[PDB]
RNA sequence: GGACCUGGCGGUGCUUCAUAUCCCUCUAGAGGAGCCUGUUCUGUAAUCGAUAAACCCCGAUCAACCUCACCACCUCUUGCUCAGCCUAUAUACCGCCAUCUAACCCUGAUGAAGGCUACAAAGUACGUUAGGUCAAGGUGUAGCCCAUGAGGUGGCAAGAAAUGGGCUACAUUUUCUACCCCAGAAAACUACGAUAGCCCUUAUGAAACUUAAGGGUCGAAGGUGGAUUUAGC
């Protein structure tokens, strides 16, 4: 009355912070560019950015975790973790489409390695 | 809407367009960076020689921040309403009410806290009051005050500004403060920061309670950062009514440039405009000389505030290096009737200059806020130049 | 390029193969 | 695993072969588990052979209650 | 479809710088030797001046390739500090780790 | 040809054929996009040059009335155009 | 479906399961 | 009205000390000049922001053109996108930072209530702000839309101070040379000292007094600077 009376689940990658990148986490993309003496780091980085945007737009709501972009010689492996929500026929169609389109866009033999999980692999609750 | 494309024209009286540049157009009211009188700064530093250590910096900063973020004392009716909502949603209500409400305390200004308040607010108050007085001085150069009062005259800042502006005509400086320490501080500052000496300004009268005689009307009555200290709306109402009754020519009211200060000054403005006295000794009506170009309710009270700024050089101290800006709200109420019907919009916000266009927020005489983007092609070369040179707190001379 | 990259998204979304 | 869950003839052959003769108790329990799984494959969608064989298998494995429940389905499907 | 007008202006500059590079080099080579007569060096100063102003290799800026930021650009990645830190903190830049 | 993931491994002959047909249809859609808009895939970055990863051109380039354009249309197996030009 | 690692004998020919470089498959390892 | 229980104390004083920050003391420097670099006003046709206060060697690990988003005119218009706006709005939200404000068991006669001793005696288990920020960390909304959009060519005035930061000195524990620590000269006015001014070469560039390096000329003030301030570990 009178005044004086008054008086979220996270995956393993999400759980760990950027300063654990070489201690507990790894690197999502692997290539030779950033090594001492090597060339074309910027080209690989731009390729990585486009690959991530393209995959996230071509597999909407399927990717359970981040992509892993591996590079061996001339090859380009997109190792992704997806859900078991979309039907397998659509997964095969999208894999074929993505392989062909990325192979012709980067002029290299791209290849996808989908791994399905039932649901987001929760590590803790931040 | 006091700015119509192609219809409104710049207001040319006394041939300011022909006989003067555009930078010297009548509606400019900017004040150069304020520097306090050397006597005042010397007195402040001398009085603060006793203790000006690292503790004083923290204390000054805390006092300034608190006096800024402080809210109005909450009236009982609002508390009852909030309590009702709390019970309907539900000691638990009283705790939830302790939170979501501001704890307002009376500030007991003893000697130490008065020293802190001096060191934290003398310069700012002087700057604000100086700009407020400059408003009257610039718009009516013929007015020569002889009598001044200062409610809550804690440091005499109003007295110093009144001297600085009208020292060749003022002869009486009534100062009122319940705080005896603070009266003593004001006297010491006026005597060069020394307990024994000669006052710099002649004719000062210090007091603790207001004058009593009804027939006495003072030309200028000022209250700067003082009404926000009163504990209740009833106290604020009675104080404002008394000041208006004893106002002869101008009542100047200044507060912190927050929503709190704007609301307080608008309540005072509306009280003074809507006269209740059945047969006052002074029958003269009262109007808003500045900064409002009308008498209707503010278009900015609903959710926003209305403030002004004045930049000034702080008193040299261990923590005061760069020039500062004081943000304050003001209102000047004058007895009688408006001088003419050609009143000009007021800029209540920083003018934004951009290539070939100028954003200006105007409070127009019709009683509305107009957010104008002035450009030469749409509004006129002279008007665009006037807009380009006008800034926060100025008057834009447009007619019809 | 930023034309190849941006207009390829435009074509892909219009064909309904990208979100 | 190869998608033949919903083939009737295969179920029929398996149940008949399983219920043909009397087997040691371990294999009887195993055949009872298989018969229960065939039962569930049916409920997830009734030849008299499959019904009778499932009943006999549950009986031989000692799961008397489920056989007595099967007695209801015999009457239900005529 | 570049990031903004400023990036497009710099893409325009880099195009003409490539087209005019051989001619600029040759005309510039005549003026950087104390052998040929001064009559010829003085004219190549006129020939080089008349070439379109954007063809000059000194008017090209290393803006970021993703945000067109004019400064704070690491040339090895062509990425401004804000965009680099975003990718490096997510472990999307191979080999990059925070120092200890 | 299939993927080792349990959710994507075909379980039946019909399912295996269906998955293969879906994959081939996706490849065909990608090929259609690539050939329909070569301008987005002409930028070559591969050393040595890979001819099999470049867009294919199915349109006549010679437009005049001449025997060489006829031979071009015959090389492209464009029957109706070849008859019309003959 | 169940992983195929359940069907792998303890004396199989491992090189045939991973003939070339491939990413880790939990249902195959 | 008698006896008792929990208290709180939203209260004080004193005593000893552990008493780290903050003090105090102690050590070693800088502070007064000449420059530059931000910023303040002023001045100017002439970037911006930093909106109460506490964070300018700030955005910028770099400004001749460009960068550039500022000014003078000139010049184009469905325009790199099909537009485009460094135009406004976080005084629209969102990110961000900031200001302020249990269960069990025993005892008391089964009362409020209480429960420890180790050479062991009942205890075990937020809200707020006419806040900042669009170098967007975001999403929207308002405007301009033959120009709040493009483009071109030139120009951002500078002397009064007020500050911060840095550099360089005022020398003899110094300066030059050899050398890299056993030498020879110079030395207070032809001593030291200028990253002060002016002139000439070299580098880069299309364009250099206008940016940098060196040489010449020059040899200014400076003569160690209190109150203060910077670190210590
Ligand atoms: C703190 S000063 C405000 C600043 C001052 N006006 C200045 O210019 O520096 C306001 C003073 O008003 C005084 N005051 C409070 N209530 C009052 C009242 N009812 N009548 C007169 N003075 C009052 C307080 O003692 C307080 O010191
Ligand atoms: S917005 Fe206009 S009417 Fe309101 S306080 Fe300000 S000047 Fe006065
Ligand atoms: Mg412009």
């Amino acid at each position: 009355r009178e005044l004086p009376c008054a008086w979220k689940p996270v995956t393993y990658e999400e759980a760990h912070a950027p300063h654990y990148i070489a201690h507990r986490k790894g690197w999502l993309s692997l290539h030779t560019g950033n090594l001492d003496g090597e060339d074309h780091a910027a080209e690989r980085t731009v390729e990585d950015v486009f690959l991530r945007k393209f995959m996230w737009g071509t597999f909407p709501g399927c990717l359970a975790d981040q992509l892993v972009l591996k590079r061996r010689g001339n090859q380009l492996e997109i190792c992704a973790v997806v859900l078991r929500q979309l039907s397998p026929h659509k997964y095969y169609f999208l894999v074929g489409y993505s392989e062909t389109l990325l192979s012709y866009f980067y002029k290299c033999p791209v290849r996808l390695h989908l791994q399905t999980v039932p649901s987001k692999v929760v590590y803790k609750y931040l | 809407a006091a700015l119509v494309p192609g219809v409104t024209q710049v207001d040319n009286k006394s041939g300011f367009l022909q006989k003067r540049p555009h930078r010297q157009h009548p509606g400019i009211l900017k004040l150069p960076h304020v520097r306090l009188p050397q006597a005042l700064a010397n007195g402040a530093q001398l009085l603060l020689l006793g203790s000006a250590g690292p503790t004083m910096e923290n204390q000054v900063q805390t006092l300034t921040s608190y006096l800024w973020s402080r809210h109005l004392p909450v009236e009982p009716e609002e508390l009852q309403r909030r309590a009702r909502h709390l019970e309907k949603k539900f000691g638990a209500v009283l705790h939830a009410l302790r939170k979501t409400t501001y704890h307002w305390q009376e500030l007991s200004y003893t000697e130490g806290l008065s020293l802190v308040y001096m060191a934290a607010r003398l310069d700012g108050g002087f700057a604000a009051v100086s700009r407020a007085f400059h408003e009257i001085r610039a718009r009516n150069p013929a007015f020569q005050p002889q009598t001044l009062m200062d409610f809550g005259s804690g440091t005499g800042s109003v007295t110093w500004a009144a001297h600085s502006i009208w020292g060749q005509s003022l002869r009486e400086y009534m100062c009122v403060d319940r705080s005896a320490a603070m009266l003593v501080l004001a006297e010491k500052l006026l005597k060069g920061g020394s307990e024994s000496g000669e006052p710099y300004i002649p004719g000062v009268f210090f007091r603790q309670f207001l004058p009593v005689s009804p027939k006495v009307q003072f030309d200028v009555v000022v209250s700067a950062f003082s009404l926000s200290e009163l504990p209740s709306k009833a106290d604020r109402t009675e104080v404002v009514q008394t000041l208006w009754r004893k106002t002869g020519h101008f009542l100047v009211l200044v507060e912190n440039g927050t929503k709190a200060g704007h609301s307080l000054l608008m309540d005072a403005r509306d009280l003074v405009l809507k006269g209740k006295e059945k047969s006052p000794l002074d029958p003269r009506p009262g109007f808003v000389f500045a900064p409002c170009p009308h008498e209707l309710p503010c278009p900015q009270l609903t959710n926003l505030a209305c403030s002004f700024s004045q930049a000034y050089h702080p008193i040299p101290f261990s923590w005061n290096k760069k020039p500062k800006e004081e943000k304050f709200s003001m209102v000047i109420l004058a007895r009688g009737s408006p001088e003419e019907a050609h009143r000009w919009p007021r800029i209540t916000q920083p003018v934004l200059k951009r290539p070939r266009h100028v954003h200006c927020h105007l409070c127009c005489p019709d009683g509305h806020m107009q957010h104008a983007v002035l450009t030469a092609r749409r509004h006129g070369r002279d008007l665009y130049r006037c807009a380009r040179v006008s800034s926060w707190g100025d008057l834009l001379p447009v007619l019809t | 390029n930023h034309h190849t990259y941006a207009e390829l998204m435009q074509t892909l979304r219009f064909l309904g193969l990208y979100r | 695993e190869y998608g033949h869950t919903f083939r009737s003839d295969l179920r029929e052959e398996i149940l008949m072969l399983m219920a043909r003769d009397k087997h040691p108790p371990e294999l009887q329990v195993a055949f009872a588990d298989c018969a229960a799984d065939i039962k569930s494959a049916y409920e997830s969608q009734w030849p008299a052979t499959s019904l009778n064989c499932i009943a006999i298998l549950f009986l031989r494995a000692g799961r008397t209650q489920e056989a007595w429940k099967m007695l209801g389905l015999f009457r239900k499907h005529n | 479809h570049y990031v903004d007008w400023r990036m497009w202006r710099d893409v325009k500059r880099r195009k003409m710088a490539y087209e005019y590079a051989d001619e600029r080099l040759r005309i510039n080579s005549l003026r950087k030797n104390t052998i040929l007569p001064k009559i010829l060096q003085d004219v190549a100063d006129e020939e080089i001046a008349a070439l379109p102003r954007d063809s000059c290799p000194v008017r090209i800026r290393n803006r970021c390739v993703m945000t067109s930021r004019p400064r704070g650009v690491k040339r090895r990645w062509r990425l401004s500090r804000i965009v680099f830190r975003h990718l490096a903190d997510h472990g999307q830049l191979s080999g990059i780790q925070r120092a200890t | 040809v299939f993927q080792d993931d349990p959710y994507l491994m075909p379980a039946s002959s019909l399912e295996s054929r269906s998955f293969l047909l879906a994959k081939k249809s996706g490849e065909n859609v990608a090929k259609f996009i690539i050939n329909s808009y070569p301008k987005y895939f002409q930028k070559d970055i591969a050393e040595p040059h890979i001819p099999c990863l470049m867009p294919e051109y199915f349109e006549p380039q010679i437009k005049d009335i001449s025997e060489a354009a006829l031979k071009e249309r015959i090389e492209l197996r464009k029957v109706k155009a070849s008859v019309d030009m003959f | 479906l169940p992983p195929r690692t359940e069907k792998m004998a303890v004396d199989q020919d491992w090189p045939s399961v991973y003939p070339v470089a491939a990413p880790f498959k939990p249902s195959a390892v």
